[PDB]
């Protein structure tokens, strides 16, 4: 039928912006993680290099 | 990635933080015990100069 080929070509439509609205989520997902890992990275580098300087400073102090 | 980062980057800088402590320990250790005999030395050299004068000013 004609009108189910047309039917056809709106479920392709939808297979279409299904796969496109698929790597659009996966996208923010990856996005999102890995700067999640940046500035989690930093934070854990400041905080260390932070605790040595307390080090430092109470040791040459004391 | 994240936690393995994590593990070894404080291996790194907690044996600095040792390496550190001990560096500065021990150092200020010779730095107070060549200060103690340098304040006893500059001392031991009027040590006499001072009682006496003092045990003058103390007499009547």
């Amino acid at each position: 039928s004609k009108l189910e080929a047309i039917l056809s070509q709106e479920v392709e439509a939808e297979i279409q912006a299904l796969l496109q609205e698929a790597e659009a989520k996966a996208e923010a997902v990856k996005r999102e993680a890995e700067e999640k890992a940046k500035a989690l990275l930093q934070a854990r580098e400041r905080a260390l290099e932070a605790q040595y300087r307390a080090a430092l400073r109470r040791a040459e102090s004391a | 990635e994240a936690e393995a980062k994590a593990k070894a980057l404080e291996a790194q800088y907690r044996e600095r933080e040792r390496a550190e402590t001990e560096a500065l320990l021990a150092r200020y250790r010779e730095r107070a015990e060549a200060e103690a005999k340098a304040v006893r030395e500059k001392a031991m050299a009027r040590l006499d100069e001072a009682v006496a004068l003092v045990l003058k000013e103390v007499l009547p």
